């Protein structure tokens, strides 16, 4: 149900790519784009790992970690996230940033957020006066009604969720045209 | 005195620090300025992954020095 709503389901763990697809509504990401925003971070790091000399204890400890955004279980990170949301003019904060909170916004009128609740990444954004939870481990897009919304994001305070908003303008798409007025 | 906090994606942060704070309360305070928790900052300088238990001053961090900032948090 709710099928003018783009809302990819969960294939197994590609879950940032369903939550940017979801947020920008269609398949904007494919798993090579993020592969490569990924390397491109980690090449970023291993530069500033440089800085040091190639040679020295610390450099070498470090090329034997893991990738802090592409694990071996392919899960990617808040920093890719980021960067590929940087494609489409868009910025990314934690919602409990202190600057941000002092502008005063209420929630129920910013349009997009990213959350992560025990490593899992889920969108939740706004068509018209409505808040939609499209989450890719849910049959379906899901109302999230005005009065919830701000209690919603609120898990943050638990250990389990890390919560973002995302402001800029998001891409046109049919159903914020048809959810309007 | 002041030193900068720069992230991969963007944002440099702008803190005033002490010689002897150690890593943990640098961490501590990039959590109270922006909100991003301890557990999700790795903090480099100079080449090397910084330590919670020593201070700035051990590191050889001065005024207008660079940290570089990456986050730590994955899904999925
Ligand atoms: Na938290």
């Amino acid at each position: 149900g709710m099928d003018f709503i783009f809302h990819e389901k969960q294939e197994g763990f590609l879950c940032a790519q369903h939550c940017l697809n979801n947020l920008l509504q269609g398949e904007y990401f494919s798993p090579v784009e993020l592969a490569s925003i990924a390397h491109q971070l980690d090449e970023e790091e291993r530069m500033r790992m440089a800085e040091g000399g190639v040679t020295s204890e610390e450099y070498l400890a470090f090329l034997q970690q893991p990738s802090e955004n592409m694990d071996d279980t392919g899960f990617f990170s808040i920093q890719v996230i980021s960067n590929a949301l940087k494609f489409w003019g868009l910025e990314i904060i934690h919602f409990n940033n202190p600057e941000y909170q002092k502008l005063g916004i209420d929630p129920i009128n910013e349009r997009s957020f990213i959350c992560n609740y025990k490593q899992h990444w889920f969108t939740i954004r706004k068509f018209g006066k409505h808040w939609f939870n499209l989450n890719s481990l849910l049959a379906g897009p899901e109302l999230i009604s005005d009065t919830c919304l701000a209690n919603f994001l609120a898990r943050l305070q638990q250990q389990a969720y890390s919560v973002f908003v995302v402001k800029g303008d998001l891409p046109d798409c049919e159903a914020d045209q048809l959810l309007q007025i | 005195m002041q030193i900068f906090v720069k992230t991969l994606t963007g944002k440099t942060i702008t803190l005033e620090v002490e010689p002897s704070d150690t890593i943990e309360n640098v961490k501590a305070k990039i959590q109270d300025k922006e909100g991003i928790p301890p557990d999700q900052q790795r903090l480099i300088f100079a080449g090397k992954q910084l330590e919670d238990g020593r201070t700035l001053s051990d590191y050889n961090i001065q005024k207008e020095s660079t940290l570089h900032l990456v986050l730590r948090l994955r899904g999925x």
